């Protein structure tokens, strides 16, 4: 009734404390993607590390990975990767956004996100992977550096 | 504070001529192109109301059967001389059965583009190209106020004659033919003006040893901007 | 539902505000400090917590301070505590109140709105887009980074209504509200002009948002007076500082200016250029139309006798204003309460006419 | 006599006198004036006159020739000159070649003279601006309006006087060619222009046509009267 | 909601939970140290006249009292006690203590700028020779004295400014304002016009003061007409005291040691009734004029003024130069102003070509019957 009446915000937020958020969110997003992007992963993102102890906000980072796994303009996805650091997360990103060729940039704001684990465990996979070599040369090293200092 | 008006500079030119060089720049502007097929020219006569009946506005004026102009600005100041301008040559042509050339035109009218004075009022406020085709082949010909005659190859005056001058210098040689510098002149006018360019808008002057008398009506003007 | 756990919270926040030995340190803080707390006079400041005061009577000492109030509050020209057994700077003394504020800011709601004015309808929108919408709705301007226009001139003639206009931005208002005739920018004393404007345009930029309304300042050049020194050798000066403190140096802020002459010919231009002022706006004698609006509100207040017709008035006088419709208006009443009337008959207005008008 | 140039050029390229002589038209009394195929009309609004008095003398609508017709702004004296010289100017044309004056040269006269009055010694420029309407040899409407720089500047419809941008922005919404197709609809087009106007309470309202084969017919003002009233009706039709 | 109720419950929370430490801890940041500063000292300050030999012996004026002789503390040197030296001394022995800085006027203090007001050299495009000028004075010997050493030259220490009224005199001002680097001193030409004779005068001594104090600084002189232009001589006696202030700064300026590490600018809008003592160079060396912007100015001000507003692009600039041909700086300011006014007119987010041409009949076209630039273009 609500995803008739189609204003969200105060649905959402009164909806978040009774997962059922998951199949809220999966039942919710069809049509509409920058005002639970933006506004409720936004609201409740912000809140959720506020106010709402942990582990909700595993849920909003899993089921957010599944409605941002079926939309576009991945660094929502990369920021789940930072409050995640999900590993199985920057294999699909990398199909995903090397399936979307800026290039370099990303893997600029790549390598500043990540922490010390996945650029290890991405070199280690992509080594064996790797589908173009570029993400070998990007996502470890000396391509965040490359472009900058000249 | 008001000085004498017949005042030099400080620096050394005058006051009054000065302000009427910068009473130039608010007119409109006109395009002159000596081709030695002919002399073409080019004016805009800056529409300004639907009202205003267009065909009414003169900016071409006929000095002679082959000597022709264009004015700019202040259009009145530039109507006397065109009448006296005329006259002259009626005399010449009279007391010597032959053609004024179009530098002795000019000569009579410099002669007194500057008497302004008290006894004997103001300096006139007008820029004229002068075109013809003389025993010297085409002539295009500019003064000013100042009586400061110069022959131009083509000259374009007034408001927008900064890159009229650059982009013609752009295009023009010496080995030009006429409708090549026709519609050359008036790429430059749909550069420079600020309406769109049309039927209306623009007119034409051209005179040539062949094409003896400069004529140009309505609607080979048409023809002329479906070429663009 | 959020007011319940909103508002404990917000009251708790606000008793915690209240919430913040310490008596002890009360008691301390009053012993360090006299009882005759004398008052002192700032000449200059040295940064080692010492500085030099200036007694009442001349006598300066370099004096250390009792430093829990902000020093930082103070600068040369300022008014200081003192001590009489150590002279030493006791704290920081509360500004004197306050003889040009309080003269020279209109503090009340000063009259009657825009239902008062007579048909204008194109001036009108703007002043109003010019100080009323970007002050109050500064929103539109923030889509376009546009700053608002600066200054507004009013002129016309005699009695078409700038004080009005005014009176009428005065009303709906948000800001501080600075009133000088320009007239009193001619002083006995020589060097008193730019004192005059420093202080007027010191007190605008210090205490708020503000709107600065100069009236009638084209008698400045036109009136010459005995009561002066040197007249236009420094009447110039006083125009020449009034330009600079209105168009120049360190970024000027928040302060609208609006000014209005009656002949604006007699102008050194140099005010009159934009960056100054942006818009210049005719006040002409209006029509025939809204006369009726002018009659029709200056006498919808009043027991009028239906046996008179306006229309009777706006032929009367070819170029009046609505200066002549109040002095009509009024002088009928005044006729009407000489014989203990309350309705007011046509040969009142025609007496009334026949005073205003002819005399 | 008076060795003086009173007309000198400013320091940004102007002539003072001329560019503020218009000022002088700008607050004077306006007038409007279009042309018909077959009939012209023009007329002048704002006579502002003491609706109880003679009314012969303050005409501002007067000939130069059987052929022309006048109107101006500005200021009354300097039209009362500059039509008693035109009077001159086309009887003595009448002296010389045998037509009737062509108003192409009347036109070309007046402002002929304005500009040699601006440059001369110490002359003061007219603050006029007049309106030349006639319709010369095969039937020709035709209508010039002057300056007082002098340009003699030929239109279709009129703006001049007070508030002559409100006019004309009505006339621009108004250049239907319809309106010139019914001559009473053409007098009634003068009436709503000069009604979109002023008061208009049809007393300061002076009009005066020519149907170019006849001279010129000050109207009497009940006819506009009843012009005004089925305006009124039209205008209530329009609902 | 949440995020309101959320944080009034942590941040009232946290107010409520430091209340504990508030109510349980139970000015002093300084009351030990202020009972210290008990055993110092009033330290009244005086005047001294001159110093006598083989001996301190020294001889004071305080300001009012009297004139004593006194002795030095054991707590001074013996060299920085020179004549006319405001220094501090005991109530109670009469003893000097420490040497200071004289007296300011502090009516004088409040020129110096003490701040920057942020204009960029950006703002006055189109005028590139002059800033070149300005820049080859102002801020080359500063940052940079190599080229002025080792050549062996001096610069121009002083440079005036003029032109018509609005043309960027105060904008340029502003522009070296931000990167000056030294101590920028602002002086209307107003501040040296006061009630009593010859005080102005001691006005323009402070100012010296201050510029000898501190090296290598700035002090700009604004609208110097005020300060003096002419030396009228009538049987009137009429405008002298402005006059005494116009040859004091004269004196104090330039000759007979002259300044130091001191530029002074000058900026006026009727270069026109000056003595030509200060058209003396090494005074006022530099004439840099502004002149108005030809044709290419007013594009590249346009592209200034239109950098950083919400127009539509696909319209030309140049057309609109076109039409502005004795038109100021702050004409065109009214002309992009305006043009958004229009467009508040409508409810759009985008200008249009023909707001802009509202906006030049509205504002040069109607208020040209003023426009501040027939009279001062012949400098009057
Ligand atoms: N347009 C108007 N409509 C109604 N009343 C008006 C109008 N203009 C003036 N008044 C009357 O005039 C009074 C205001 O005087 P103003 O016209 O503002 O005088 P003023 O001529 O502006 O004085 P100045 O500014 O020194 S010239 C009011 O009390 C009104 O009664
Ligand atoms: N050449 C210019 N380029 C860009 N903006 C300019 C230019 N000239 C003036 N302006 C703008 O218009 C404003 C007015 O210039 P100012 O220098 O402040 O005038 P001014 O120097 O006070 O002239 P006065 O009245 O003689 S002191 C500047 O602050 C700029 O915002």
């Amino acid at each position: 009734a609500e995803k008739v009446q189609r204003e969200p915000l105060l649905t959402l937020v009164k909806e978040i404390v009774p997962l059922l958020m998951e199949i809220e969110q999966v039942d919710m997003l069809e049509k509409d993607i920058d005002e639970n992007a933006y506004a409720k992963v936004c609201l409740y993102l912000t809140s959720c590390v506020n106010y709402v102890p942990e582990p909700e906000n595993s849920a909003l980072l899993r089921c957010a990975l599944g409605v941002f796994r079926k939309f576009s303009r991945f660094p929502e996805a990369l920021r789940l990767a930072l409050m995640l650091n999900d590993m199985e997360l920057v294999e699909d990103i990398f199909t995903s956004c090397k399936d979307v060729v800026m290039l370099g940039r990303h893997g600029v704001f790549l390598e500043l996100s990540e922490d010390v684990e996945e650029y290890e465990d991405l070199t280690e996979i992509m080594s064996n992977v790797q589908l173009n070599s570029n993400f070998l040369a990007l996502a470890r090293e000396l391509d965040i550096m490359e472009p900058k200092v000249p | 504070y008001d000085r004498g008006v017949n005042t030099f500079s400080p620096e050394g030119r005058l006051f009054q001529v000065e302000y009427a060089i910068e009473a130039i720049k608010l007119g409109s502007t006109a395009i002159g192109i000596q081709t030695s097929e002919g002399v073409c020219l080019a004016v805009e006569k800056r529409i300004t109301s639907p009202l205003m009946e267009p065909s009414s506005i003169e900016k071409i004026v006929e000095i002679d059967a082959h000597i022709g102009c264009a004015m700019s600005g202040l259009i009145a100041d530039a109507k006397t001389l065109i009448d006296k301008a005329r006259v002259e040559t009626q005399n010449h042509w009279f007391t010597y059965n032959e053609t004024m050339t179009v530098e002795s035109v000019t000569q009579a009218v410099s002669n007194l583009a500057l008497q302004f004075g008290e006894e004997d009022s103001r300096p006139f406020g007008v820029a004229l190209l002068f075109g013809g085709v003389d025993e010297k082949g085409p002539q295009l010909f500019h003064m000013d106020p100042s009586g400061t005659f110069v022959q131009c190859d083509a000259r374009a005056i007034g408001s927008a004659s900064e890159g009229a001058q650059s982009s013609l210098q752009e295009v023009y040689h010496k080995s030009m033919t006429l409708k090549e510098a026709i519609k050359s002149s008036l790429i430059i006018l749909k550069q420079v003006m600020e309406e769109k360019l049309n039927a209306t808008n623009i007119e034409l002057a051209t005179v040539q040893p062949g094409q003896n008398f400069h004529m140009f009506t309505k609607e080979e003007l048409e023809e002329v901007i479906k070429d663009i | 539902l959020e007011r319940i756990k909103d508002y404990l919270l917000m009251e708790e926040e606000f008793i915690r505000n209240q919430e913040q030995k310490q008596e002890e340190e009360r008691s301390k803080v009053d012993d360090l400090r006299g009882t005759p707390m004398s008052v002192g006079t700032l000449e200059e400041i040295i940064d080692d917590n010492h500085a030099i005061v200036s007694t009442s009577v001349g006598s300066e000492h370099y004096v250390s301070i009792l430093s829990f109030v902000d020093k930082d509050l103070l600068e040369p020209g300022c008014s200081v505590l003192l001590n009489h057994k150590v002279h030493a700077v006791i704290g920081v003394l509360m500004d004197d109140t306050d003889p040009l504020v309080t003269v020279m800011k209109v503090e009340k709601a000063p009259q009657e709105t825009y239902a008062d004015i007579g048909g204008l309808d194109n001036q009108i929108q703007e002043i109003k887009e010019s100080v009323e919408l970007p002050l109050t709705h500064p929103e539109y301007y923030e889509e376009m980074g546009i700053k608002p226009p600066k200054g507004v001139i009013l002129y016309g003639p005699p009695g078409t209504g700038k004080t009005l206009l005014a009176k009428a931005v005065a009303n709906q208002t948000s800001a501080t509200f600075l009133r000088v005739v320009g007239s009193e920018l001619i002083q006995k004393y020589l060097g008193d002009g730019p004192k005059l404007v420093r202080e007027l345009f010191r007190v605008a930029e210090e205490h708020a948002p503000s709107i600065v309304f100069i009236d009638e300042i084209d008698a400045i050049g036109t009136k010459r007076y005995d009561s002066n020194s040197g007249g236009e050798r420094e009447i110039q000066r006083t125009m020449l500082e009034l330009l600079n403190q209105l168009d120049g140096f360190d970024s000027r802020g928040d302060v609208k200016v609006i000014m209005a002459t009656n002949r604006i010919e007699t102008l050194d231009p140099a005010l009159i250029r934009p960056g100054r002022i942006d818009r210049k706006i005719e006040f002409p004698l209006p029509d025939e139309k809204t006369k009726k609006r002018i009659f029709q509100i200056h006498t919808s207040r009043m027991t009028l006798a239906d046996d008179v017709t306006l229309d009777d008035l706006i032929m009367a006088k070819d170029d009046l204003s609505g200066a002549d419709i109040k002095a009509i208006c009024t002088e009928a009443g005044l006729m009407a309460l000489r014989e203990r009337r309350m309705k007011v008959t046509n040969e009142d207005f025609k007496k009334s006419k026949e005073n205003v008008l002819y005399k | 006599s008076y060795d003086r140039a009173i007309t000198v050029f400013s320091p940004d390229g102007h002539l003072f006198q001329v560019e503020y002589a218009q000022e002088a038209v700008k607050k004077g009394s306006t007038a409007v004036g279009v042309r018909g195929r077959d009939i012209v009309v023009l007329g002048v609004e704002k006579k502002s006159v003491a609706k109880l008095q003679d009314e012969r003398t303050v005409r501002k609508i007067c000939a130069l020739d059987d052929n022309v017709c006048m109107a101006f702004a500005g200021l009354t004296a300097d039209a009362r000159i500059v039509i008693n010289r035109a009077r001159v100017e086309c009887q003595s044309h009448r002296l010389t070649v045998e037509d009737p004056v062509t108003v192409e040269y009347i036109t070309r006269y007046i402002a002929s003279l304005k500009q040699r009055y601006t440059q001369s010694n110490g002359r003061r420029p007219f603050g006029i601006s007049a309106l030349i309407v006639g319709f010369d040899f095969d039937g020709t409407p035709r209508l010039y309006q002057t300056d007082p720089s002098g340009t003699y500047h030929a239109w279709k419809a009129n703006a001049i006087g007070r508030g002559a941008k409100s006019v004309r922005e009505f006339l621009e919404k108004n250049y239907t060619d319809e309106a010139i197709e019914t001559d009473d609809l053409t007098i009634k087009l003068v009436i709503k222009a000069l009604l979109e106007v002023v008061q208009s309470g049809g007393k300061n309202i002076e009009l005066a046509v020519m149907r170019r084969d006849q001279s010129l017919k000050i109207l009497n003002p009940e006819e506009i009267e009843k012009y005004v009233a089925e305006i009124e009706k039209e205008k209530e039709e329009n609902e | 909601q949440v995020e309101d109720d959320i944080q009034q419950l942590l941040k009232k929370i946290n107010e409520l939970t430091g209340i504990k430490e508030s109510d349980t801890g139970l000015l002093a940041a300084d009351k030990q140290t202020l009972q210290s500063e008990q055993p110092l000292q009033v330290a009244r300050c005086t005047k001294i006249i001159n110093a006598d030999s083989e001996d301190p012996k020294y001889i004071i004026n305080v300001k009012q009292f009297a004139k004593f002789v006194v002795d030095l503390s054991d707590q001074v040197a013996p060299t920085d006690i020179e004549e006319g030296m405001r220094v501090g001394v005991d109530r109670n022995k009469y003893q000097i203590h420490i040497p200071l800085p004289p007296k300011i006027d502090p009516t004088v203090t409040m020129m110096q700028v003490e701040e920057k007001p942020d204009v960029t050299y950006s703002d006055v495009g189109g005028c590139k020779e002059q800033i070149e000028k300005l820049r080859e004075v102002v801020e080359t010997p500063l940052l940079h004295p190599e080229r002025f050493v080792n050549l062996g030259i001096e610069p121009p220490k002083g440079v005036l400014l003029f032109g018509p009224p609005g043309t960027g005199k105060t904008l340029c001002a502003r522009a070296v304002a931000n990167r000056t680097d030294a101590c920028f001193i602002r002086v209307i030409g107003s501040e040296l016009v006061q009630k009593y004779v010859g005080e102005g005068a001691r006005m323009v001594r402070e100012l010296f003061e201050m510029a000898r104090t501190k090296k290598a600084c700035l002090i700009f002189f604004d609208e110097i007409d005020a300060i003096g232009g002419a030396r009228f001589d009538d049987g009137a006696g009429g405008d002298n005291e402005v006059q005494r202030t116009m040859l004091e700064l004269i004196n104090q300026l330039d000759g007979f040691d002259p300044r130091g590490n001191i530029k002074v600018l000058m900026a006026t809008n009727r270069p026109d009734t000056l003595d030509p003592a200060l058209m003396r160079p090494g005074r006022l060396d530099r004439k840099i004029e502004f002149s108005l912007p030809d044709l290419e100015g007013r594009t590249h001000i346009f592209k200034i003024h239109a950098r950083s507003m919400s127009v539509e692009r696909d319209i030309r600039f140049e057309l609109l130069a076109r039409l502005c041909p004795n038109s100021t700086g702050a004409e065109i300011r009214s002309v992009c102003t305006e043009a958004g006014m229009f467009a508040i007119r409508a409810r759009r987010k985008i200008a249009t070509e023909k707001d802009f041409l509202e906006a030049v009949n509205k504002v040069i076209k109607s208020y040209a019957k003023f426009s501040a630039t027939p009279r001062y273009m012949t400098y009057n």
